[PDB]
């Protein structure tokens, strides 16, 4: 029942920048443990007993805190340090983890390359109708996608998918898919994929 | 070399049971506790329980009392976790990790690769592949709709087109998976040089090529 | 002998 609150949930840093991130406990804990995890790989031990580095962890890393407030700190950020960091307590059963702090590479802001696609003939012959919209290579990750059919917006039957930060470009990409019935699709004319990123909404669209 | 080798992925019907394993090597099996941890869709971590093969002692998170059962076979350096009465809530990756019992300054120093568990009623369903056809640089794509289970392999011109590609992770529509992939090529390339998205589904042993036609 | 055990301490 000890709840560990990690803030911020998301943060960005340029190589060379100092990075501090906090773990906050709902009750007192004697010591804190930290882990690093990257996508498609098991967690790695990072800090143990509050401020002791695990074997192979570079000296730029350090831990601190007592009672109810603990922190992990990076003196000089490096590209390889981009990962999710979790805190854990052993003081009180059950053993509990934080929700994570995700550390991303910083870079120049980028607007998304938006592309909208009508349903395929193959799918329309079948009986369904999905309208696909890609929003590729933007920064930062904070983004909003709205669908409009003949002027009015739609929120129902939409589904979004995000990539991880790109190792080459340091950018994010999103895929938004609006699924209609063939008959619903063919009773409207204009379909718009609007993306807000913030007073400059990028609009790609088509009509049948 | 210290190593914890976990069992392969498992697809199970709701209500059934499954038995995950964690095979240890490179160290004295009886000197280290084996913790089990749960993670859904690359989210936060959650402690289930541990088994210490030194004494045979066991401890559970109260949450996983009536869900998980920990056992071990000393003669094969293996700790087991049995999960019972499976629902979609139990669909996650499960890690094992070792922890030296007799040292206060111990941390969880070596981890397993993880085991993916999927709990679903769904039957094996092959994907419908639909091509997405529409500046000095053009963007193509193809939609992979209504397949089960994961995974699928999406390539472009059989791997030739590597860079400028963005294959997105799947989501669940009803009990089936929907995935999308995009590729960016120069405007002089296409349609002159034909671009093909290749989708493969191991489970349904299907392979399909769709040419992106304007 | 360390006379310390995580399994005993947590039990």
């Amino acid at each position: 029942q000890i709840v560990l609150t990690q803030s911020p949930a998301l943060m960005s840093a340029s190589p060379g920048e100092k990075v501090t991130m906090t773990c906050s406990a709902s009750s007192s804990v004697s010591n804190m443990y930290w882990y690093q995890q990257k996508p498609r790989s098991s967690p790695k031990p990072w800090i143990y007993l509050t401020s002791n580095l695990a074997s192979g962890v570079p000296a730029r890393f350090s831990g601190s805190g007592s009672g109810t407030s603990y922190s992990l700190t990076i003196s000089s950020m490096e590209a390889e340090d981009a990962a999710t960091y979790y805190c854990q307590q052993w003081s009180s059963n059950p053993l509990t983890f934080g929700a994570g702090t995700k550390l991303e590479l910083k870079r120049a802001d980028a607007a998304p390359t938006v592309s909208i696609f009508p349903p395929s003939s193959e799918q329309l012959t079948s009986g369904g109708a999905s309208v696909v919209c890609f929003l590729n290579n933007f920064y930062p990750k904070d983004i909003n996608v709205k669908w409009k059919i003949d002027g009015s917006e739609r929120q129902n039957g939409v589904l979004n998918s995000w990539t991880d930060q790109d190792s080459k470009d340091s950018t994010y990409s999103m895929s938004s898919t609006l699924t209609l019935t063939k008959d619903e699709y063919e009773r409207h004319n204009s379909y718009t994929c609007e993306a807000t990123h913030s007073t400059s909404p990028i609009v790609k669209s088509f009509n049948r | 070399k210290v190593q914890l080798q976990q069992s392969g992925a498992e697809l199970v019907k709701p209500g059934a049971s499954v038995k995950l394993s964690c095979k240890a090597s490179g160290y004295t099996f009886t000197e280290y506790i084996i913790h089990w941890v749960k993670q859904k869709s690359g989210q936060g971590l959650e402690w289930i329980g541990w088994f210490y093969p030194g004494s045979g002692n066991i401890k559970y998170n109260e949450k996983f009392k009536d869900k998980a059962t920990l056992t071990a076979d000393k003669s094969s350096s293996t700790v087991y976790m049995e999960l019972s009465r499976l629902t979609s809530e139990d669909s996650a990756v499960y890690f094992c990790a070792r922890h030296e019992d007799r040292n206060y300054y111990s941390y969880w120093d070596y981890w397993g690769q993880g085991t993916t568990l999927t709990v679903s009623s769904a039957k094996t369903t092959p994907p419908s592949v639909y091509p997405l056809a529409p500046n000095s640089m053009v963007t193509l794509g193809c939609l992979v709709k209504g397949y089960f289970p994961e995974p699928v392999t999406v390539t472009w011109n059989s791997g030739s087109l590597s860079s400028g590609v963005h294959t997105f992770p799947a989501v669940l529509q009803s009990d089936l998976y929907t995935l999308s992939s995009s590729v960016t090529v120069p405007s002089s390339t296409w349609p002159s040089e034909t671009v093909t998205c290749n989708v493969a589904h191991p489970a349904s042993s299907t392979k399909v090529d769709k040419k992106i036609v304007p | 002998d360390s006379y310390f055990s995580w399994s005993d301490w947590w039990s």
